[PDB]
């Protein structure tokens, strides 16, 4: 366990005497279940996929490319494919669902396809199945779609949002696939938790429960399939089990709003990142509020993400934007 | 120990709670009461061997295995064997959760039947050869009753035949029979088992929805009206910080009349102190926690203190609201800080808040002051709180407050006038025309965007809060109150011409009630715009005949409605000029009705032009 | 509405209801409606009794809006008070879109202020300044003083006395027409300065001029523990803590900020720029607790304070009436708590009850009722 620094061009930007803003922003970060790739995305910078073979971080710098999704729009989130190792489903802001390939032998990145279903206003959410047999592209404005991947990317069915809930024009902040791949957990704006059945190609809602009274920010899942953890704009971060669909723990540490939730691959530590530049860690099987660490982050917005294979700690949060990787953190002081 | 030794450890622990419940010590572990700096001017170890070793360990190891019949026989003899260990209530909950889990999964069937298909685990894959391998667990046996799961292993209870004495039951007619036995032991103690309080209420909402039909809803609702009063709502008050498990109890309470919800809400504040002990300690733990937020309530720390405040009123609002309203009718500049918190309430909190506001408006106090020249200082401070809820938060049903306005105006009441007056100026943006410039006065009669400019200069916001003003009249038109308010403000103003109180007072009281009736008419014409207008307001062929409000008032409601029909069509033009009836105040025998009626028919929109 | 009974313009009487004033002072009762007619005024009154409210309401009725010409001139004493005149001139004129008001004081580049006055979108009809700055503008042809009809001299005794502040006020009087109205107000008007001041005026009008109290009888070391008991028992709006030193006053807020009572510090031995901003946030309801020395004993009007505790008791009865004159303003209820810790302390209250005829009773051991200082 020692502090080791992450070697991208973001550390060279701040090391020079450059005044105004050295990198710009971070939009999304997703892992493939292999646990060796990365989708490090920026706003006007570069979406940089990474492939480090054996060393900690100081082996090689793989690829940075600004002109990957074009030169006019940005990409909301980058979904990796569980079936194909060389496939990343990037969805641009306005009208592009393109599908890219990466090459290890060459310093380039090629594109396999760019399929689109028309009258696409803004698709901001794309995520594959945990087994990699479906793709639910969901707009926050009009309706939610459903495709496949095993034969090709062909549409099957779609559901309009106004049939799910009936209050007002609601925004879909975050939604999450089930762990078997058979259900959809979707998080509304007024604190509704709706459960949609997506077996193979049919999309129908089961029930809706009132989680709390705010925008449900994130929804994560337990690798042992006992429970699922939600976030909030309030201080609440409940833990709902699945066999009875009631609440078990309550993480009542209401000092700010909640922005980022992660779990561990063993399912022990819950990592909550708030808006006062304070991060936490907790326990799932143990009692309610039993911290292991709290860390004061600096003035800018951080992000938090856990590896799928072994417990290694990715935070961001340097002076403008840089990521930190904490090695061998089984104890963490 | 012995039995006469345990009964004197019970009285030694019951007195210690009541000594802390009444006044007690409060926070000696502060950095001001501990440190004092000025520059220039025995029986414990015996009472540790009562919990860990003895009868109490025997009485709670018989509940872990299966043996319930001796423990129920003991805890009916000596009920104050609780308040001793907190673990003896968790094991009457694990027994009761087994008897109800086959029942709970049958009513909420198709969700939980797919939730054994939802409860699946991730498979650990490999990077090199693209494998797909499941996870490897181990099954160990321990002496602790609750199931655990370590990094690589599970811990199951060793005594696998622990449940063979017990039997789960049928739909409802045994759950109403096995609860007088088990849930009368742990009476107000289900707050330590918050998952069991949701599963009984999720049955009660899914029992009314299943028995929806048309027939069995009068007895099926009165069945759960005695099951929530008896041991579900007193179990909610012994909850510390739990917003989600409190809304599940209210989801079964939405199916009740609002009259028998205010009977449960009022029972909790007279059975608070005169009755059962462990919620009397918990009602005094929230009143000293509500008052510790209203002292540290500032305009800079309100980002972190409003979420801390609303979380407390989401859990126990029978205790954290009667303090919090007492500092509303005394001090302002916290009324602007309370209504910023109210965006984070839940729907349980919005019902007691309407009950607490009705609790203070009817309390025995002098509403008028010693002389009569001023009303009071609370009646004008409470009316900016009520009118501040109706503007900011849209999820608060205020229909019982408006029903309080309607009935008390028949008696003649100064609080109902003062709540209604601040509702119009705050929610709507109606301003009075008695300070107005003469150049702006001619600009307010020309129907134009200049009319929209003349209200921008006089600060009369109507195009901004047009949504919030329509929601307020929606509560008036649901009870059909719009034709009742206009007749009540006119009658009370005319009834105030005979009261003898002072000489300068009733020259201002008559003027203030006159510009309230003008201010409510102007809210009607902005909201009920179109075909909805004629259904609520009374037609003036009977407003002048049945009632007798005088001729400037009758024409004032109706001039803008006859205007848009006369410029619609020529066939529409002939219709409204014949629309009339008897006139009590004027005789059309010597005044020429051609020129008389077009006086009141015309406005200043078409006399002057620039 | 007592200020519509000044028979003002309907545009000016609108914002006064939004300004909250309803009762005129005795200084405003005698000199404003005669200043509307256009004669000059000479006024003497106490400080903070509505002296500034005379000349704001009087000049907004008189001005005719002309594009790009000044009409009101105010000369003052310092850079701080001129910012206070600007904030009150705009408040009564929130509903007049044509009028404008800017402030001039030292420390600011004049040529950058010359771009402020030349551009017509910030060329006001009303200009307020200190004469240390307003002398410097006319000597380079920046502003013109030929269309002004109202002249205001506040603190006329304190400006005309110093000979360096006498030369700058004379050249502006020579750069303006004498067929004009000149307004002169100050707080202290002696018999020596009044033959000096009559040179600018033509036929002027002359103007010359409960609370529950308790004390705790305790010894020396129980009152740092009685502090955290009197805070967590009393339901307070805003509290002030009076310490007779500056060494104990800074040790207390570091003790209170870690006891989850956020507080601030304002007294002497500190920068005056910090003394204005820290006292502003306490009026802005940023924090509810402040400690202070005997600077804030006299004259400060903040009506949200109803609990004043005396950490170190006074030796006289003429300082104690000022510290508890802050709490319970204008009929409001308040509380006065004193920590008796010395031998000379008991003699102070023994002369108080015989002079002010007020019975400072004994603190009851059961505590006070919660309904005698809220309801009663």
């Amino acid at each position: 366990e020692d502090k080791r620094f992450i070697h991208v061009s973001s550390r060279s930007h701040s090391r020079f005497t450059s005044t105004p803003i050295t990198p710009n922003e971070i939009l999304s970060l997703k892992f493939h279940v292999s646990g060796s790739s990365m989708a490090y995305s920026r706003m006007d910078g570069s979406l940089t996929v990474w492939f480090i073979k054996d060393a900690s971080f100081d082996k090689s710098v793989e690829v940075y490319i600004p002109d990957c999704c074009g030169s006019d729009k940005l990409a909301t989130d980058l979904s990796w494919n569980p079936t194909s190792l060389n496939q990343i489903a990037v969805v641009s802001n306005s009208s592009e669902i393109s599908l890219l390939l990466i090459n290890e032998k060459s310093l380039t990145a090629s594109k396999l396809r760019t399929l689109s279903l028309g009258s696409k206003t803004k698709v901001n959410t794309c995520l594959y199945d945990p087994l990699g047999n479906w793709l639910l592209a969901a707009t926050k404005s009009e309706k939610i779609y459903l495709f496949d991947v095993k034969k090709d990317h062909s549409s099957v069915c779609s559901l309009n949002i106004s049939d799910i809930s009936q209050e007002d024009n609601d925004v879909v902040y975050s939604l999450a696939w089930s762990n078997g791949g058979s259900h959809i957990f979707i998080g509304f704006k007024s604190g509704y938790l709706a459960i949609l059945k997506a077996k193979h190609g049919i999309l129908e809602v089961c029930t809706k429960i009132k989680a709390h009274t705010g925008p449900i920010t994130e929804i994560k899942m337990d690798p042992w399939g006992r429970n699922f953890i939600t976030g909030s704009i309030d201080g609440n971060c409940y833990v709902w089990n699945m066999k009875s669909l009631c609440c078990e723990l309550i993480i009542n540490d209401l000092n700010s709003a909640v922005t980022t939730l992660d779990v561990c691959h063993l399912g022990k530590i819950l990592g909550i990142c708030t808006e006062d530049e304070m991060v936490y860690f907790y326990d799932l099987n143990s009692g309610n509020l039993l911290h292991s660490k709290s860390l004061a982050n600096y003035k800018t917005d951080p992000v938090l993400k856990f590896y799928p294979d072994k417990s290694w700690y990715i935070m961001s949060g340097k002076n403008d934007t840089l990521s930190n990787h904490f090695v061998k953190n089984e104890k963490n002081l | 120990p012995e039995m006469e030794f345990l009964q004197e450890y019970i009285q030694n622990l019951e007195t210690e709670l009541e000594e802390e419940s009444t006044k007690g010590v409060e926070n000696p572990l502060a950095m001001a009461a501990a440190l004092s700096t000025e520059n220039e001017t025995g029986k414990q170890k015996t009472q540790q061997d009562i919990l860990l070793f003895g009868k109490i360990k025997l009485l709670e190891r018989l509940l872990i295995h299966g043996c319930v019949i001796p423990v129920i026989h003991v805890l009916k003899q000596y009920p104050k064997v609780l308040y001793v260990s907190e673990s003896l209530s968790r094991y009457l909950g694990r027994v009761f959760e087994y008897l109800l889990n086959p029942l709970y999964t049958s009513m909420t069937s198709s969700g939980e039947s797919k939730d054994m298909a939802t409860a699946l685990m991730i498979t650990r894959i490999d990077n090199g050869i693209l494998a797909h391998k499941p996870r490897l667990i181990h099954k160990y046996k321990t002496h602790e009753p609750f199931e655990s799961l370590e990094l690589n292993s599970s811990y199951v209870f060793y005594y696998s035949e622990w449940n063979s004495n017990l039997t789960p039951f049928a739909s409802v007619n045994d759950l109403f029979e096995n609860s007088h036995i088990y849930l009368s032991i742990i009476g107000p103690y289900l707050g330590r088992i918050p998952t069991l309080l949701s599963k009984i209420s999720r049955i009660g909402v899914a029992d009314i929805q299943k028995n929806h039909g048309s027939e069995s809803l009068h007895v099926t609702i009165d069945k759960w009206i005695d099951y929530v009063r008896k041991f579900i709502f007193p179990a909610t008050s012994l909850l510390q910080n739990n917003p989600i498990a409190t809304s599940e109890v209210y989801e079964l309470m939405k199916f009740f009349p609002f009259e028998k919800r205010y009977f449960i809400y009022n029972e909790m504040m007279t059975k608070l102190s005169q009755d059962i002990l462990p919620l009397k300690v918990s009602f005094n733990k929230a009143e000293r926690e509500a008052k510790s937020i209203l002292k540290a309530l500032s305009i800079d720390t309100i980002a972190k203190e409003s979420r801390r405040f609303a979380k407390l009123i989401s859990t126990n609002p029978l205790a954290s609201l009667v303090p919090a309203v007492k500092q509303i009718e005394n001090y302002d500049k916290v009324s602007e800080l309370v209504v910023y918190t109210t965006k984070y309430f839940n729907d349980f909190a919005y019902d007691v808040l309407q009950f607490v506001l009705l609790l203070r408006l009817t309390y025995n106090r002098p509403a008028v002051q010693f002389d009569g020249v001023n009303q009071a200082m609370w009646v004008q401070r409470l009316s900016i709180f009520i009118a501040g809820l109706a503007k900011n938060c849209p999820n608060m049903d205020i229909s019982n407050i408006i029903t309080y306005i309607l009935k008390t105006l028949h008696n003649g009441n100064i609080i109902a006038v003062s709540i209604l007056k601040e509702l119009i100026i705050t929610v709507g943006g109606i301003r009075d025309l008695n300070e107005v410039n003469m150049k702006q006065l001619l600009m307010l009669n020309s129907g134009s965007p200049l009319k929209q400019y003349a209200r921008h200069l006089i600060y009369d916001f109507r195009d901004d809060n047009s949504v919030i003003s329509s929601r307020l009249t929606s509560f008036f038109t649901d009870q059909s109150a719009i034709s009742e308010i206009i007749l009540l403000l006119y009658t009370l103003n005319l009834k105030a011409n005979t009261q003898n109180s002072h000489y300068k007072i009733l020259s201002t009281r008559c003027d203030e009630m006159n510009t309230l009736l003008w201010s409510f008419i102007e809210l009607i014409k902005h909201c009920l715009k179109g075909k909805a207008f004629e259904e609520n307001v009374l037609p003036f062929v009977e407003l002048n005949n049945r009632f007798h409000l005088s001729t400037p008032w009758t024409f004032h409601i109706w001039r803008d409605y006859l205007d848009n029909q006369l410029n619609s069509n020529e066939n529409f033009s002939i219709d409204e000029l014949i629309e009339g009836a008897e006139f009590s105040d004027v005789d059309l025998t010597k005044i020429s009705k051609d020129l008389f009626t077009t006086f009141w028919r015309l406005s200043l929109y078409d006399i002057h032009f620039d | 509405t007592g200020f519509k009974d000044f028979l003002l313009k309907p545009e000016l009487s609108r914002a006064i209801i939004d300004c909250g004033f309803e009762h005129p002072s005795e200084v405003q009762q005698h000199t404003i409606p005669q200043s509307i007619h256009g004669t000059d005024v000479l006024c003497q009154a106490k400080s903070g009794l509505g002296k500034t409210a005379v000349f704001v309401l009087s000049t907004l009725q008189q001005l005719d809006p002309v594009p790009g010409e000044v009409a009101v001139v105010v000369i003052c004493n310092a850079r701080e008070l001129a910012y206070q005149i600007r904030n009150e001139y705009l408040r009564f004129s929130k509903y007049m879109p044509d009028v404008k008001t800017a402030v001039f004081y030292g420390g600011t580049p004049i040529s950058k202020d010359a771009e402020l006055l030349k551009n017509k979108d910030t060329a006001p009809h009303i200009v307020v300044a200190t004469p240390g700055r307003l002398k410097a503008l006319v000597r380079e042809k920046y502003i013109d003083l030929s269309h002004v009809k109202n002249f205001v001299i506040d603190e006329c005794d304190k400006v005309l006395e110093e000979l360096d502040m006498r030369r700058d006020v004379q050249e502006i009087f020579r750069a303006t027409p004498r067929d004009k109205q000149v307004m002169m107000f100050s707080a202290t008007l002696s018999q020596e300065i009044r033959p000096i001041c009559r040179r600018f005026l033509q036929n002027p009008l002359e103007i010359f001029v409960g609370l529950q109290q308790y004390y705790i009888k305790l010894e020396e070391r129980e009152k740092n523990r009685k502090l955290a008991q009197l805070l967590d028992d009393l339901e307070f709006n805003q509290v002030i803590i009076f310490v007779k030193s500056t060494t104990r006053a800074n040790e207390l807020t570091k003790l209170l900020n870690a006891s989850n009572f956020p507080a601030i510090t304002v007294h002497g031995h500190m920068k005056q720029e910090e003394r204005i901003a820290r006292y502003k946030a306490f009026k802005d309801f940023e924090k509810r607790i402040c400690v202070s020395t005997d600077v804030f004993g006299r004259g400060i009007d903040i009506e949200r304070i109803n609990l004043a505790i005396n950490y170190d008791l006074t030796n006289e009865a003429d300082q104690y009436l000022h510290r508890v004159g802050r709490a319970g303003r204008f009929g409001t209820k308040g509380l006065a708590i004193s920590f008796v810790s010395s031998k000379e302390d008991e003699e102070v209250l023994a002369k108080i009850q015989e002079r002010f005829d007020v019975k400072i009773a004994e603190f009851p051991e059961e505590g006070i009722d919660p309904s005698t200082y809220l309801n009663n």
